[PDB]
């Protein structure tokens, strides 16, 4: 049984600064974890698989980081479109699949 | 770019069974996993079950053990979700997610998404 | 003496792009023993490609420097992938000796290539356990190179045989891999694509990306 907590649940911000969310886990989970954005308006999609590799297609201003036991998504440059929630999984012990708390991200 | 669509969703009373299907059309089907995918309406995304590139390896969620079946057919390159035993708990969205590896419990997670379909299991008009 | 002041180069007219990808980017690699084949012909073959990526770690080429793969022309290149265990790497090299070496996978004494493996936890690992991958485990003798050997015959090596039942002094020579994410590096499943170039002096089919120029006469 893994438990994954997110110390941050409201975020605010401007458009042109910077937000960090980490993702901490219950117990180790070998840096098998992934980060997945989701709209409130349209079918949520993964940013970043692995612990620190980039999903082609998205932009490269979000970037994984973190290993083991504590994980982190950042972001840099804040367009307009981020407002969204962020969601962290793991997928490497017997309780499969099962995902954080949400993450909400508003721009002041 | 891929397609993924979804139906059946609907309103049904406690203990009746309902139908979910999607089908996909932007990718290779006959060699990918896939899962569905849960969506509460004040809670977070929680995992309910899975079907490997072919019919051999399938795991089911905890809390609906013994309740839902999965089933998957290439030929028609969509796989169906039938829904038994509901109770008043299962009125969430329910999202057809598509995973990169063919195995079914992998580190490799779901790669591609689509449009969730609603399900309210309550007694109305 | 007299130097020369002008250089040309004159390269096939083939110009389209043959599939490395849908060998690297396959979603799932045959069995070891089994090992699939699959042959290039006819193309410009890029390989940029490969070498920019972070996790293809394990690039080391018998004959021919990695760096110059760019340029150089090839009759025929074949690309052999396979799923082996993170320790049974390095069993991978001509003239040396180890299990999949000498019943599964043996690379000639004269071998011309280059082999590549990176890290495959991320699509070979099931929590309760991978078998879709075998392994011979059995046989007479060393198997020779470029060979594959699915015979599925029960092995019997002693002096009493079985006939060819699994009974008392008989074993199936196949043996799956069990891969798990929780082991370690050690016996952590590495996916494998091995590229044989059949250097010679034959009309070639498969170059480099390089650009002709005029063909310059006296």
């Amino acid at each position: 049984d893994i438990q994954m907590t997110q110390s941050p649940s409201s975020l605010s911000a401007s458009v042109g600064d910077r937000v960090t969310i980490t993702c901490r886990a219950s117990q180790s989970i070998s840096s098998y974890l992934n980060w997945f954005q989701h709209k409130p308006g349209k079918a949520p999609k993964l940013l970043i698989y692995g612990a620190s590799s980039l999903q082609s297609g998205v932009p490269s201003r979000f970037s994984g980081s973190g290993s083991g036991t504590d994980f982190t998504l950042t972001i840099s440059s804040l367009q307009p479109e981020d407002f969204a929630t962020y969601y962290c999984q793991q997928s490497y012990s017997t309780p499969p699949y099962t995902f954080g708390q949400g993450t909400k991200l508003e721009i002041k | 770019e891929v397609q993924l669509v979804e139906s059946g969703g609907g309103l049904v009373q406690p203990g009746r069974s309902l139908r979910l299907s999607c089908a996909a059309s932007g990718f290779t089907f006959d060699d990918y996993a896939m899962h569905w995918v849960r969506q509460a309406p004040g809670k977070g995304l929680e995992w309910v079950s899975g079907i490997s590139w072919n019919s051999d390896s399938i795991d089911y969620a905890d809390s609906v053990k013994g309740r839902f079946t999965i089933s998957r057919d290439n030929a028609k390159n969509s796989l169906y979700l039938q829904m038994n035993s509901l109770r008043a708990e299962d009125t969430a969205l329910y999202y057809c997610a598509k995973d990169r590896g063919y195995e079914i419990l992998t580190p490799a997670s779901f790669d591609y998404w689509g449009q969730g379909t609603l399900v309210t299991v309550s007694s109305a008009s | 003496r007299v130097q020369p002041t002008e250089s040309i180069v004159r390269f096939p007219n083939i110009t389209n792009l043959c599939p490395f990808d849908e060998v690297f980017n396959a979603t799932r690699f045959a069995s070891v023993y089994a090992w699939n084949r699959k042959r290039i012909s006819n193309c410009v073959a890029d390989y940029s490609v490969l070498y920019n990526l972070a996790p293809f770690f394990t690039f080391k080429c018998y004959g021919v420097s990695p760096t110059k793969l760019n340029d150089l022309c090839f009759t025929n290149v074949y690309a052999d992938s396979f799923v082996i265990r993170g320790d049974e790497v390095r069993q991978i090299a001509p003239g040396q000796t180890g299990n999949i070496a000498d019943y599964n996978y043996k690379l000639p004494d004269d071998f011309t290539g280059c082999v590549i493996a990176w890290n495959s936890n991320k699509l070979d690992s099931k929590v309760s356990g991978n078998y879709n991958y075998l392994y011979r485990l059995f046989r007479k003798s060393n198997l020779k190179p470029f060979e594959r050997d699915i015979s599925t015959e029960i092995y019997q090596a002693g002096n009493k045989p079985c006939n060819g039942v699994a009974g008392f002094n008989c074993y199936f020579p196949l043996r799956s891999y069990s891969f798990r994410p929780t082991y370690g590096v050690g016996h952590q499943p590495y996916r494998v694509v091995v590229l044989s170039f059949e250097l010679l002096h034959a009309p070639a089919t498969v170059c480099g990306p390089k650009k002709s120029t005029n063909l310059v006469k006296n």
